[PDB]
Formats: structure tokens, sequence, C-alpha cells
RNA sequence: GGCCUGCU
RNA sequence: AGUAGAAACAAGGCC
């Protein structure tokens, strides 16, 4: 007899057991090298689906341009981005009848939040492409050189404070003759309007790695900070607007995504009567970010801001402008190997425009061959279409309007379509009195979406009877069935630090019991199984054994000092009293009762030099990166114990130009802390003002030592040294 | 006294001295993370490859005078190479083991007082009484909930000036908080932490997550209470229901 | 106006009062008289407030002029020349200090004497009505305040003056040199009322410049401005444009739904080409095991003694000689490499504390298996460009290769029971709930399934060899490291034992990114001989080392004892998810539960007992010549358990994507099992996107066949 | 100010073709003889539908209308029209 | 041969 | 050789 796991879909439904159909246990697929040929096929993906636009040069830039936009209409099924202006125009007419008060609301909402927001919020962001050394870095580093080089050229006004004001800037930026920068080998080079405006038009192209479900790996991209703040007033925007439509499922969660799927399916076929049929779509979209053109997205964002302030219609139109001309860098590059010689070699990306195509393969010098006409300065114009889901939220909003323009008020026919939309993938019930009526309704729909530049893929989409269909690995069989093989990949040690380990494992397997339906024998097993991995990978074992690390020496002494060995931790080599019902309660809190006292006041003692605490958003909050899905946080709750240490840095910025850049840490660092000391709630609230560091620590510094003195251990003799020493400190700042 | 010698110190080195003179106020969150050290994409491939390596972790300078450089057998506890963008230390796994054995010792009487949300939930579960198991099918559907179950009926910015009062009194600006319910909050929570030591930070955070009102979107089937819902993992399942009464009740 | 505040006033006030004039945010070429009224104020304020020390008494000291001493005291401290925040700052310290009640507006001043603010304000207007304005400004206040005005007089509530009258001489002495000084310039056209309280301003967002030129290269092809397009935009409403288009839209632009029948689907195509061959990092089904019978746990212990002491147990060891070459390597470097293991081995056995952790010399048998010295050395390419062989990397498909029946048989075997227990748990919170006693149960049902099961055992092996691996490559990054495979097992006698399958030597494993690999040998002791199914050997180098004699009833075997010696690596990522495969058991057992709480829901009941017991009911796991072969819910606990941990071993990109792309006709075909009229708009191109994964991955090819044989079973 | 003058028109079989062009938002509307004008296109009237395509060359500032598969029906006098402005009309008979 | 780094 | 698979590793750089 031979095994097939298969054939148990024989007897148990293919959804009751869909969790064997997903290998989440083995180590995803990785890219190893330059992601230079993904980025190149993809904007040769992109200009060729548009191929029949027409082409321009912009007079800035220089660039070639392809504008599809009110195209000929396609002929055939194959991708088309020749969205019509007229068609999305009224589509988005249609969506704001149909809710009206939509867009003036959402409007003014973001307006207030545009003309009170500042430019720290600019700093919670993610890596992000510096154009002041052309390479990615934190989105804080990235915006105080960039703010350090506006301030060196002459623009300032970002010294208020608002992001509105930054955002005049840049765009004052624009129109200078001559900028400087810095770059370290310090040198100041100048940069001429063309070449600013292409780096500050520009995006940084990676290859996504650890992406599960698909042979071949993909591009992503990176915007500049220039263009942030625009995107962030146009999020925000579309935010507003979508959490006001009940078709959209991108500005939610998970749960909330299958209480809506629930509700729409019953709404669909409860009201369907006994000769309505009712089918059931799943589908997904192809090329879905290549065939949205960024001047589609101007216009329903003019369309949405009408009757409203010039400025914020200027404002929130400055960022799809900006997108219309983006540039994008082709990569890393591409590394050669000569085996005769034996060596290698790595040949920068903007070489491609030059070099010859002898070194490159069939497939790759083709690319080249297309792709060279469109380089511009090392990087290639991509006018036609998006390239990563910048604008995820007005993308579910286009959706959303196709979505709703089959009410049975705007087919005006019997069949009628309703379901829901989250970018790239889609759910769509369609109602018709027969077969026919359903073909009817699916092919409308397929060419209305071919006329606002969405395409649907039709392999991997499928239709059957309602009762049955899949959204985002989300599997309804009358009812969503819980899979638990998407989460898998998080049961393991987080590699936070120890206690937040622990709390984060635990936790998982609460929340994954909660939502996932993960059974109670398997949650055991898996709190088991986490302890083990958890012990193994610190070298905390359980101090009663013999397994020799190098740890396993002061656990023992620590053990076999201990009297009430019940209370160590996990850490420390204690006994573990997790359970089913103890999986909500942070380990030190479970096994207060039973510490030491002498144990309990070393381990948690303020004066240990191992917590760090920096700000308020990162005390309990873990980023960790679910498997199949954007990145995502976490409060975890956690006592801050002596374990709460934070792991080395990289280190290796030793051997880099850019090794200044520690020293500059450093300082700021030291500075940082010296304000905190004289501005204890610099941490918690951010401190807003417009004076500058020494001003506000040096007037501190003399009320402080006043008042302590009116009541508190400073002397009239150390009251008037801080006095003259502030007297000192401000002559020094004098010169 | 300390506090503005070493700013003037540092105002003594003219990088130092410029960069607090020309930095305003407002960019001090941006040069405080401003920092060459990206986020981890993986930080469970390289937590389980970093702690194969000597001095692993990082503790301030102070550690090297608290803790001697190696222990009985010359297993070496701390290095004095510092981390690659900051003042601190490079220290083995075993300093924080050491610190747990012979580091020095207070008096933790106050964190149960501080960490009021943890210790209520395990007095909550200490008392509380389980029931027979009764399998039948569970008719799960999702619902909005309140998790925290000693939300005082305040938002995060409500709070949040409570807080800072509590904590920071002379931070709090022009605010002064007008409902009582505010200032009874604030008269308890300040008589009650008025020597505590934990850290300022930590304690707003914790003030923070006890009075501020969060909520999520739960599958749930009955309960529906704040306390209820903690323990919704043990009291609810796919094809069986475990009658609970927290302690509370 | 503005030259009588550069005349007359210090610096230190001009730039006191330009900064508050930043703070507000309005400028000083519209209004200035403002700024003349408010630096007058502010220097009142210091003119007050200096000049005037305090000592240990009250009774304030005042000199023209601080000496040299601690007694620098001032009487009055300022609170205005300083920002907002600072100015709140100081309130509320003073209020948390001095114990009194916090005022609801900016103060001037703060005095000991009478603890307490003082609120300066010196205006145009007669005192006796700015004084109660100003009052009935601020609510129920018991900061005292004091106001002058420039016809020379003043007043206070409670007729109280809080310190000499020369002071408040000097202060209309000031008061008048302004008055009689304007008297000069001539101001009071509009000095008595000059400020009204205005507070307006409009937020202006101009596009202008380069990016209005952008702006005008961002519209539909028609379109020559933004001012243009948004004109049109505003007057545009709904004509029915979208009916016109999509009637003079070409019909072959459909969604033609084909209907899927039990006849429509065709069996996957899988590739044709050689064999395909073994990819797993150790051996699985041909593993054989050296023992002890001590009784240490899975980590107590060091591992080279008990690899040395299991080695020591077994006799009748022959000088190694070639049996099956790896066809492409050197296979004299794998005979010197054993002998070398060996030798080494007898070293540490004769020396005084064998060494937890040994590092081996660095010969040029091991250099070439384990491939050092062979990357090429990077250099620059302005350098070598004139060498015709530069070109690209090998970047193409994998080689094509068929499925062979070697890979059914390992999973046959890997799902088969055992005669050890290769799982021991750790503790857990005593149960106190019954729900939690009912999870113990099942959780105990299922070890004892499980434990005695290959799979369990291939667990352990590939999270021990994979843990010490890693450990070994970021401690000893440089030597090449000894380690012997050791897996701890319980017998059915309950008796502990040890398990010696062989060695891995590890290179250099200088690891920096999470794809760079590192290389080592690895050994292995068998008794299969690889001369029956050479083609899943194909980089593998077999010797004979020895002879075995198990005892059986036709006399005894003396079966041939092989040692499959080969070359492989792995990187940072494959270690530590090979560290991870215990979450194997999870899927599986997960998948199980699942199963039995869907049972359980129908009938009123917990149903664990009865179907581990009675095995009454049973699943399709497999397929006979006979026909489909349904088992036990143990057997499928371990079907599953074994399907996880292969997904675990030959996980690759192929398995991810024909997972996927087939669990999407999965998915089809059980809509038309299940009587929902499934449809679909391309369906040929759904089945060359699920062909393309199948390269030449046993697993992924497995997959396929079985997928290939459910569709055969199904559709009837 | 705006001139038109219509071209194209004529003697044509039933299920043939025309292409009207106008040299000058504009429409093309028509006059039977016993009757006023009747939209033709600017959108499309229920009865040309499909048949009848309108469009436009601004750089050469000329509206067209390409007329196909026409019927007895059709037989008008077609004029085109600028919004105020109106052609004289050319005569198509089918 | 000596020393530096391992996400920069 | 080997790992791996649309490009890489099989140490890097600095003296």
């Amino acid at each position: 007899m031979d095994v097939n796991p298969t054939l148990l879909f024989l007897k148990v439904p293919a959804q009751n057991a869909i969790s064997t159909t997903f290998p989440y246990t083995g180590d995803p697929p990785y890219s190893h090298g330059t992601g230079t040929g993904y980025t190149m096929d993809t904007v040769n993906r992109t200009h060729q689906y548009s191929e029949k636009g027409r082409w321009t040069t912009n007079t800035e830039t220089g660039a070639p341009q392809l504008n599809p936009i009110d195209g000929p209409l396609p002929e055939d099924n194959e991708p088309s981005g020749y969205a019509q202006t007229d068609c999305v125009l009224e589509a988005m007419a249609f969506l704001e009848e149909s809710h009206p008060g939509i867009f003036e609301n959402s409007c003014l909402e973001t307006m207030e939040v545009v003309q009170q927001t500042r430019v720290d919020k600019l700093t919670q962001g993610r890596q992000t492409y510096d154009w002041t050394l052309n390479r990615n870095q934190p989105a804080a580093t990235a915006l105080a050189n960039t703010i350090e080089v506006f301030r060196s050229n002459g623009l300032t006004a970002n010294e208020s404070g608002r992001l509105i004001d930054f955002l005049k800037d840049v765009m004052e930026s624009m129109d200078k003759e001559e900028m400087e920068i810095t770059t370290h080998f310090k040198k100041k080079q100048r940069l001429n309007k063309r070449s600013y405006l292409i780096r500050a038009l520009t995006l940084n192209t990676m290859t996504k790695d650890a992406e599960r479900g698909k042979l071949k790996r993909r591009a992503i991209a990176t915007p500049g900070m220039q263009i942030r703040g625009f995107v962030y007033f146009v999020e925000t925007l579309a935010r507003s607007i979508c959490e006001k439509l009940e078709q959209s499922g991108l500005p939610v969660g998970g749960n909330e995504k299958k209480a809506k799927l629930a509700n729409v399916v019953r709404k669909m076929m409860t009201n369907s009567q006994d000769t309505e049929l009712s089918f059931t779509i799943t589908g997904d979209n192809t090329k879905w970010n290549e065939n949205q053109n960024p001047r589609m997205f101007l216009a329903m964002i003019t369309y949405i801001t009408r009757n409203q302030p010039e400025w914020f219609r200027n404002v929130l139109s400055i960022a799809p402008i900006m997108f219309s001309n983006k540039m994008a860098r082709l990569g890393k590059g591409y590394m050669f190997e000569s085996k005769s010689m034996k060596l290698r070699t790595q040949i920068p990306a903007e070489m491609l425009a030059s070099i010859d195509l002898k070194y490159f393969n069939d497939s790759t010098r083709k690319k080249i061959e297309k792709i060279r006409p469109l380089l511009i300065d090392g990087t290639a114009s991509l006018s036609p279409g998006m390239m990563m889901g910048m604008f995820n939220m007005l993308s579910t909003v286009l959706g959303v309007s196709i979505l709703n323009l089959g009410q049975k008020r705007y087919t005006k026919t019997t069949y009628w379509w309703d379901g829901l939309q989250s970018s790239d993938d889609f759910a769509l019930i369609v109602n018709a009195p027969n077969h026919e009526g359903i073909q009817a309704g699916v092919d409308r729909f397929y060419r209305t979406c071919k006329l606002l530049g969405i395409n649907m893929s039709k392999k991997k989409s499928y239709i059957n009877r309602t009762g049955t269909f899949e959204f985002t690995s989300f599997f309804y069989r009358y009812g969503f069935v819980a899979n638990f093989s998407m989460e898998l990949p998080s049961f393991g040690v987080s590699g936070i630090n120890e206690s937040a380990d622990m709390s984060i494992g635990v936790t998982v397997i609460k929340n994954n019991m909660i939502n996932n339906d993960l059974g109670p024998a398997t949650a055991q097993m898996a709190l088991q199984l986490f302890i083990k991995d958890y012990r193994y990978t610190y070298r905390c074992h359980r101090g009663d054994t013999q397994i020799q690390t190098r740890r396993s020496f002061e656990i023992k002494k620590l053990w076999e000092q201990t009297r009430s060995k019940a209370g160590l931790l996990v850490s420390d080599g204690g006994p573990n009293l997790y359970n089913i019902r103890n999986l909500h309660i942070p380990e030190v809190c479970l096994k207060w009762e039973l510490m030491d006292e002498d144990y309990q006041g070393r381990l948690c003692n303020p004066l240990n030099p191992f917590v760090s605490h920096k700000e308020i958003e990162s005390v309990n909050n873990a980023v960790m990166m679910p498997a199949h899905g954007p990145a995502k946080n976490m409060e975890y709750d956690a006592v801050a114990t002596t374990h709460s240490w934070i792991p080395k840095r990289n280190r290796s910025i030793l051997n880099t130009s850019q090794r200044g850049i520690l020293e500059d840490e450093q300082m700021y660092q030291k500075c940082c802390n010296l304000f905190e000391k004289f501005f204890p709630s610099s941490s918690y609230r951010r401190p807003v003002g417009i004076s500058s560091m020494v001003e506000a620590m040096v007037s501190r510094a003399r009320i402080d030592a006043r008042i302590d003195f009116e009541s508190g251990r400073i002397k009239k003799e150390e009251f008037a040294e801080i006095m003259k020493i502030c007297s000192t400190i401000e002559e020094l700042r004098r010169q | 006294m300390e506090r503005i010698k070493e700013l003037r110190d540092l105002m003594s080195q003219s990088r130092t001295r410029e960069i607090l003179t020309k930095t305003t106020v407002d960019h001090m969150a941006i040069i405080k993370k401003y920092t060459s050290g990206r986020q981890e994409k993986n930080p469970a491939l390289r937590m389980k490859w970093m702690m194969a390596m000597k001095y692993p972790i990082t503790a301030d300078k102070r550690i090297m005078e608290m803790i001697p450089e190696r222990n009985e057998q010359g297993q070496t506890l701390w290095s004095k190479t510092n981390d690659a963008g900051s003042d601190r230390v490079m220290v083995s796994p075993l300093a924080v083991t050491w610190w747990n054995r012979n580091g020095p010792t207070t008096s933790a009487v106050h964190y149960p007082k501080i960490y009021k949300t943890y210790f209520e939930k395990v007095e909550r579960l200490k008392h509380g009484t389980f029931g027979p198991v009764h399998f039948r099918n569970q008719v799960k559907i999702r619902r909005r909930v309140d998790i925290n179950p000693g939300h005082a009926d305040l938002s995060a910015k409500e709070a949040q000036d409570v807080i800072m009062e509590v904590v920071f009194p002379n931070e709090v600006g022009a605010r002064i908080l007008t409902s009582e319910s505010q200032l009874t909050i604030t008269k308890e929570k300040k008589e009650e932490l008025q020597d505590c030591k934990i850290s300022p930070l930590m304690v707003a955070y914790m003030l923070e997550r006890e009075l501020v009102r969060k909520t999520r979107f739960l599958p749930v089937a009955g309960g529906t209470s704040s306390v209820y819902i903690e323990v919704l993992h043990l009291t609810q399942g796919t094809c069986w229901e475990q009658m609970y009464t927290p302690g509370g009740e | 106006m503005e030259d009588f505040v550069r005349q007359c006033f210090n610096p230190m006030i001009v730039e006191l009062a330009e900064k508050a004039m930043k703070e507000y945010g309005e400028d000083l070429k519209i209004e200035t008289n403002k700024f003349a009224a408010i630096c007058t104020h502010l220097e009142v304020c210091f003119m007050y407030s200096d000049f005037h020390f305090i000592n240990e008494r009250g009774e304030s000291i005042i000199v023209e002029s601080g000496d040299p001493n601690a007694l620098l005291k001032h009487r009055f401290e300022i609170i205005e020349g300083r920002d907002r925040t600072m100015a709140w700052t100081v309130v509320n310290s003073i209020c948390n200090t001095t114990g009194a009640e916090k005022p609801k507006f900016l103060p001037d001043l703060y005095d000991y004497k009478e603890n307490r603010f003082i609120e300066i304000g010196v205006t145009r207007r007669e005192v006796h009505i700015y004084y109660l304005e100003k009052a009935n400004k601020i609510k129920s206040e018991k900061t005292h305040i004091h106001i002058f005005s420039f016809t020379g007089e003043e007043m206070a509530t409670k007729a109280d003056y809080t310190l000499d009258e020369e002071s408040r001489a000097r202060i209309k002495t000031r008061l008048f040199t302004i008055r009689q000084e304007m008297a000069s310039r001539g101001l009071w056209d509009s000095f008595r009322q000059s400020e009204r309280g205005e507070e307006t301003i409009e937020e202006r967002f101009e596009i202008t410049g380069t990016m209005r030129r952008l702006a005008d290269q961002s519209l539909p092809p028609n379109f020559s401005s933004l001012e243009n397009f948004r004109a049109y935009v505003d007057g545009f409403e709904p004509n029915g444009y979208i009916e016109g288009k999509l009637s003079q839209m070409s019909k072959e632009v459909n969604a033609r739904i084909e209907p899927f029948l039990k006849t429509t689907p065709r069996p996957l195509r899988l590739p044709d080409g050689p064999p395909c061959s073994q990819r797993s990092k150790f051996l699985l089904m041909d593993a054989l095991k050296l023992s002890i019978e001590d009784p240490s746990h899975e980590g107590e212990g060091i591992p080279l003694y008990d690899a040395i002491k299991c080695m020591r147990t077994f006799f009748g060891w022959k000088e190694p000689n070639v049996v099956k070459p790896h066809e492409k390597g050197i296979n004299p470097n794998y005979l010197l490499a054993w002998k070398q293991v060996l030798a080494e081995l007898q070293d540490i056995e004769n020396e005084e504390k064998i060494p937890k952790t040994k590092n081996m010399k660095k010969t040029s048998q091991l250099k070439w298996a384990l491939g050092e010295n062979m990357a090429p050395e990077k250099v620059d390419f302005d350098d070598c460009k004139d060498v015709s062989d530069l070109k690209q990397y090998d970047s193409d498909e994998p080689e094509l290769r068929s499925l062979a029946s070697w890979i059914q048989s390992e999973f046959n075997k890997a799902c088969e029971l055992t005669d050890s227990s290769w799982i021991e748990l750790d503790e857990i919170g005593e149960d106190v709930a019954p729900i939690e006693h009912i999870a113990s149960m099942r959780r105990n049902y299922f070890t004892a399934e499980v434990s005695h099961c290959r799979a369990t055992e291939y667990i352990m092996k590939g999270v021990y060899i994979n843990t010490a691996l890693l450990n070994a490559s970021c401690a000893a990054m440089d030597d090449f490291q000894l380690i012997p495979m050791i897996s701890k097992c319980r017998t059915k006698e309950g008796r502990r034992k040890t398990n010696l399958y062989g060695f891995i030597i590890k290179g250099r494993s200088h690891l920096r990114n999470d794809t760079d690999v590192v290389n080592f040998v690895s050994m292995e002791f068998s008794l299969t001989d690889p001369r029956l199914e050479p083609h899943k050997w194909e980089k593998y180098c077999v010797l004979e080392i020895g002879d075995m004699l198990l005892r059986s009833a036709i006399g005894q075997v003396s079966r041939p004892m092989f040692l499959y010696v080969r070359t492989n690596g792995t990187s940072k990522i494959k270690m530590k998810w090979g560290m991870e495969m215990r979450r194997c058991l999870l899927q599986s057992l997960q998948q199980i539960e699942s199963m039995i709480e869907a049972e359980s829901s129908v009938k009123e009941k917990d149903m664990t007992k009865e179907f581990f017991e009675n095995k009454s009911e049973t699943w399709p796991i497999g397929e006979s010549p006979k026909g489909v072969e349904e088992g036990s819910i143990g057997k499928v606990c371990r079907t599953l358990l074994a399907k996880s941990v292969f997904n675990s071993l030959y996980a690759s990109p192929q398995l991810e994507g024909f997972s996927a792309e087939s669990r999407k006709l999965l998915l089809i075909v059980q809509a038309l099992r299940d009587n929902l009229e499934p449809g679909t708009f391309d369906l040929g191109g759904l089945y060359e996107a699920i062909e393309e994964c199948l390269i030449n991955d046993p697993w992924v090819l497995l997959n396929a066949s079985w997928f290939n044989s459910f569709l055969t079973h199904a559709l009837r | 100010q705006v001139q038109l003058q219509e071209s194209g028109g004529g003697l044509v079989q039933a299920g043939e073709s025309l292409r009207l062009s106008c040299a000058a938002g504009m429409g093309w509307f028509r006059q039977a003889p016993g009757k006023e004008r009747e939209f033709v296109a600017s959108y499309a009237m229920d009865f040309v539908k499909g048949r009848f395509t309108i469009s436009r060359d601004n750089s050469k500032n000329t509206l067209y209308l390409q007329m196909n598969s026409l019927k007895p029906e059709d037989t008008a006098v077609y004029y085109c029209a600028a919004a105020k402005y109106w052609g004289q009309g050319t005569q198509v008979t089918v």
C-alpha cells in the first residue's frame, strides 16, 4: 500500500482540511542577488501594456513618458492600461450619488489633519530612499539629512514644524538653479535643476524576499522623502473615504474582513428569491499595479476635492503629479563571473545605459535593449503606471466604485452584482434570473473593469454557486473555516528579547486559539514546543539538568541558591507553570508570589544596566512581519525585568566610508539624553517649540536650581554656582 | 549640579556645541531617531544566530563597575568594546543571570502597585471557579468588544493629560483637567506612586494602558463582558464551552 | 516708528521682543506699535525685577550692582521673556513648590516675601480702568496686580506696593522719558489705540514654477493645463458615457464561463528526464543506529564521548574501500577523510578528558571536500573587460528530472511505527480546569500515536543537526569542526538509549547574508546497498566500512555495512527553518484535532477516546493496486506528520508555487463534487501555471502524482 | 464667428456607408423633409446607435460622422452645429 | 605572519 | 565539486 495524503480530500471537504495544502513548515523562497532584472522586466511590461498610448518628452526632466489615457479601446482580453477619463469620472460621480456627502466630509477631515499635521509624523516609517546618499536609509535619518540640506541651501520654512511648510519648502526646492549635497569617501557637490528633479522623482527598487505562494520573484519600490508627505495626505483622504464604504476591506483587519464577507454573501443570497440564481466569482487581478495610471488618480482626487479650498486641492494633487513623472532606479546592478580567469565582478546598474551587451544573456540583452530608450541618468521613466501598491487605498476606492456601479440602479437589467474588493483581490456575488443573465452580468462587469485600467486574471479566477469561495487566504464554505497554517511561522521565538519572546509566544498561542480555532491539546503542544525551543535558543535550561552550555553554570548556582525554585523564570532556568488558563498572564506576575524576595529584588531592579527604554511608542510594541501579509505591530504584555535587554547592533558600519554617521549618532544621543534629564517628558510627549536646545536647558537650570533650593538639597553656594555656570555657558554660546 | 556640568562639558567641544545651538526643540524627535541601524526584517533568525556569539547583548557602561569582568571559572561577563552607535558596551548573557544571583537587591513591593493590570489579571484568575465542559456547536459571531477591563472611561488623549499631571506635573502646560473623575484619578495615582522609582516612562505607559479604553473586533459567543473577554481563549472553543466565573464576581 | 526701537532700547530687549514677535507668527512690518508697547512692558519688567536682591531675611537688599558673592538672589524672578512652553513650565513649577494656586493666564514675576505672582502691565489708558479690566479677565486671583500709566499714576488693590518707592519714581521717570520722547517723534495719532486684537490667516499652497509645468504634463492626452482640466472636471456630470463605450467596445472582450464537468479536468503532466535524486541533508530511510543504552537525556551529555562510546560498541571494522563513486568528485578524498575522522576520534579517546567540541586539521582532502578557496576573487570591472569568457552568472530554468519510485517508498516508511519513543516533551502547569484535563488526555493520545514514528525521529535528527551546525558556524567560523550525529530515544522496556548515525564536518562559515552557503561533508552508516537504486545517490560517495551481525532466525545475516559520504551545504535561513521542524507536529495534530472537534460538534460529546481505541471510522490515506485503502485516525496522524516533515525537508519555491496553483484546482474540483456548477474563465492558463512549478524536486513531483491519482479517484 | 461647412453627403445604397465631415463641443443633427430637427450625435440617439460614430480632429478643426449600415430612414439633410452656430447642412439620401 | 567586520 | 535556482554563495575590505 502506498500512502497518499491528498486522497484524504475524498472524505474531508477541501476547505475543512485546507491547512494540509500550505507548506509553511519549510524555508520560504529568497532572492540571492540583484533585482535589476526584475525591475527592468516590470518597467518594460508596464510600458508595453500601454504601447498604443501617445509618447511625449517632459520639458523639465527630459524623460520620455507614455500617456495611454483615452487611448484606443481594447480589442482583446490581454491586460490593458487604456483607462478612459470620462468613464472613471462617471464612476466616481455614481459613487458620490450612492453615498452623498462622502467626498465633502472626507475632504473636511483631511483638511483638518493636513493643516494640523507635524513634520515628525514622517519619522514613523520604514526604509525610505534618501537622495542625499542615493540609498535606502531609515525614515528618520533620511528626513534629517534632507532637512539639513534644505537648511544649508536656504529653505528654512520647515523650521515652523509643520508638514505643510515642509512640503512648501520641498516644492520651492524644485525651482532652484543649484543645490548642494555632501558626500564622504567630506566633499560638497553641486546638483543642477534637472539632476535634483530626477533625484526627487526617483524610486529605489529591491527584490521582495520571504514571499510564499509563487515560483518567481518580484520587485518592489521605495520612494524618497520629498514625495512621502503628499502620499501621506492622499492616503489619509483615501482611508477616510474607504472607512465610509462597506464594500471596501483594505483599511480593516482580518476578522472585520470575514464579517463583511459573510454579511455581503448573506445579503446577496437571502434577498435573491427562488427564481434568481446566484454565483460567486473568486477573482484576482493580473498586473494590478502596472495598469493603474497616476493621471487617473489625479482625476479621481480632483473630482473628490471639487468645491474645496484651492490650496487643499493643490496639496492633494501634487502627489499624483509627481507619480506621473516618477522615475525608478534600476537596482543594485549585475554580477559577472569568468571561470577561465576565475574571477567575479559587480557592475552597477547605472552602467546599463552605455555598457556593451556582450556580457548579457539573450533575455537580459533584449530587456536592456527595450528599456534603454527610457534611461535618463541611470534611472528609467515609469510614467504609465504604479510600481508597487503605493496608492493602495485609492485603488481600493476605484474597485469599490466598480463594485457599486452594479447596484441594479445603473445596470438597468435583471442581473446585478455586489461583493468586496481589497486591492488585487475580490469576491463578486452576481445574481440573475438565469444562467444567461449571470453570463451577461459577469461579461459587463469585466468590460467595465477593462474601461478603468483594471484587469481580471482569468487563470487565477473561477466562478461557482454562492456558498463556497475564497478571499485573501480565507476560505468560506457556508461559514469561514480556520486555517492555522498561515500563522504557523509565528509560533517560534520572535527574536526581540527573552521576556518579550516569552510574552509574544504565549500571546500568539492565545490569539490563534481565539481567532484561528486552535485546539486545546494543540495549544498545549505548541506551548511545550515553544518552551523547548525558547530554552534551547537562550541557553536557559531547567537548571536541574546536566546540559552543559555557555550559561549552565550561573543558572545552576542560581538554582541551588534559591529556596523556592518554583518562582524562577524560564529565562533563569526555572519550571514552566504556563497552561491554557495562564496564556494571558505575563511570566513575571504568574511567578511573583513564588519568587524569593532576594531573587525578586535582583530581577526587577530599576538600576539594572540592561533595561533601556527610548520612547512611548517602543515600550511594548514588537514589529513582526506576518507571513503572507504586510509588516504589522503587536502589543505584548511584559514586565520590565533584567531580561528586557536589547540585542547587539550590526556593527558593520565601521568598515564603510559612512563611518561618521556613528559619531553623529553618539553625539545626538548624548544631547538627547541631556535634554531628557532636563525635560523628563521628552519621550512620552515629544517637545514642541521654536527655541534652541541650550536656551531651554540653561533657563530650566536657572529655575530648577532656584526652586529646589526654596525646598530641597541645593544650597546658596550651589545655587549661585549654578547661576554663574549658566552665565558661563551663555557666554560660551556667544562665542 | 551634575546635569548642567555635563551640559557645559558638551558645549566645550565644538561639534556638540553646534548641535545644541542650531538644533531647535521641534527637531528633538528627528535627531533622537536619527540612526544608521535598520529595523530587522527577520528577528528570529538573528536572535538564534547572535545568541551563539560571545557578548551578544548590550548594557549601559555602568555595568563595568557593578559586575566583575569574569565569573568564578573565568567566563567573561562583559566587554569594554562599545556598541556601534552608542556608548553602551556589549556584554554576555551570563551578566544577566549573575545580576539575578549576586547583583544588588532592592524592595520590589511597589511593582504590584505599578503593574496594576497584570496583577489584577492574576488575582482575578486565582479566585476563579471552573465548571463542566459542555460539547455543542458554538455559533461564533464577530463583534466589537473592549479588551481592557480596567479602562476608566477615558480616551488616549483624554487620559494623556491626566498621565502627564500624575507623572510630569510641570510639563502639563495650559491644560488643567476639568472633569472631576480625572481629579480623583490624579489624586489617587499621585499619592499611590509618590516615591516609586521604576521609571517615569514605564509608569506613564502603564497608566495609559490601565486608564485608556481600547477596543478590538473578535469572534465571540456569549460573554461580551470585559472580564469574560480576557479569558475568551479558555471559555469558548470550536465545539466546547467551559463555564467560568472570574474572581471579581 | 521702528527707528525708536533702533535708537533707544538695548539689544537684549529688542531681540527678546523679536523672538516674542516670531512666537505667535505675525509679521512686524504690518503693525509695529505692538512691538514697541510690549517691549516697553518687558523693559519695565526687567527694570522692576533687577537691582532687587534678597538675603536669608526678608527686607530685600537693594544694590545698584551685584557684588561678587553667593548673595546674588533676585527679589523678583521674571516670567515673561520666555516661550509659552517655558512660561507655563515656570508657572507649574512655582505652583508645585510654593503650594500656591495656578493662574490661568501669564504672570510676569514671582516674589518670596509675599510668595506670589505679579502681572505688570503699563497701558496707554489710565490705570483705574485697565486694572479692573485685567482683573475681570483673571478669575478669582490672589496674585497681586500692579499697573502704571503714562500720566505718572500708580495703583493697586490692598493699597499694596511691594518694594521701594524710589524704584517707582524710576519707573515713572522712564515712563515720561518715553512719553516726551515720542513728543519729539509724534506717534499719538495711533499710539493710544493701535492694536485691536486681530487674529486671522489664510493658508496658501500655490503650485508655481517647475512644479506647475509638471502638472501640465500629467493630464489626459487632449488637455493643455491643470486649470482647464480642473474646470472640465468641475463642469463634468454623468451623461451615460460608460454605456456608449461599452456598446462601442469590441464584443471579443468577454469573460465567457466555460462549464467545469467531470470530463473536463485532465491529469497534470509530469516532466520527463533523468530520474530524480536525493536532496535531504541526511539519510532518512537508510539510516543505521549505534547505541549505548545510557541513562542520559536528549541534551544531557557530551557529544564526542557519546559518539566514541557508541562506535566502540560495534565490532567488525574493515579497511574502507570504494563501492559506489561520486561520479563527479574525487572519491579517494572521501576515503582519506573517513580514515582521518577515525584517527582523530582515537586521538581524542587517548587524551585526558574528551573535549566538548573538536576542531579538525585543514588537509587538502577536506579543503576540496568543503570547497575552500574556490570562490572567484572579486575584482573591478575596469580591470577585467577584455576577457572573452567574462559573462553573467548562469541563470536558466533548472534541469528537468522525472519522478522515481524511491520517494514514494521513503514516504511510505516515514509513516511507519517504530520500537522507540522519539519525543520527550517538556513540562506544563498542572491542569486545573476540566477542559485542561480533556486537552491533556488528547495530547497524551496523540503523543502515544506519533512518538513511535519515523517522522518524529527525522524531526529530532534535523533539529539536532541544524542546531549543532548553526552553533558551530557562529562560534568556529574559520576552522573545520567535527559534530557526531546524535539522537536519544527510549526503548519499550523504558531504558534510555543514544544513537549515532554518523558525523558531520562543518567548514568555513563566514555567513553574512541569509542566503550565503556553509558547506559541510556528511558521513552516515547504513546497510542499504547502493547498487540497487543508483540514480537516487547521484551526489553521494558510498564506501564499504564493515560487517554487521543482527540476530535473525536464518543463522545470522552478517550483512555488509556501508558508509554514505557526501558534500552538502546549507544557509542561515535553512538552518533556522530546519531547527524549527517541531511545528510539523503542530500542523499535523492541529489538523487531526480540528477533525475531532468538527465531528464532536455533531454528537454532543467528546469523541477522542472512541476514535483512538475503537478505530471504527477510517479515512482514505492511500491507494493499493486493489483500490483505495483507509486507515484509522492514528495512521492519518502519522501520514500528515510525515507530509509536514517532508515539506520542511524538501522545501523549495517549486513546492510553494505548486501548492498554491494546485490548491486552486483542488477548490474547483471540490466545488464540482459539491454540485455547485463551477466554472472557469481560462482553465488552460491555470494548468500551465501548475505545470511550470514541476521541474526537478522529488517532493513536488510526488505531490503532483498524488494530485493526479486523487483526480482519477475523484470525478466519479 | 463660427462658420461651418458640411461635406460627404450624397446618394447611397441601403446597408452602405458614408463619412460626413464638418469643417469649422459639437453636434450632428438631421432634418428629414417632413419634420423639424432630430439629434444624431454629440453620445448618439437610439435610432442611430452602433451604426454611426462621431469623431473630431481639433488640429484640423473638423468633426466627422461615420455612418455605416445605412437605412432609407437616415434620408435627411445632416447639419453640423457648434455650442448657436449651425451649418447649412449636407443632403444624405439612402 | 600581525590586527578589523559579520543585516550597512 | 557542492548548495541553489531566472542570481548568487563557495568570506569581505583595509594595509
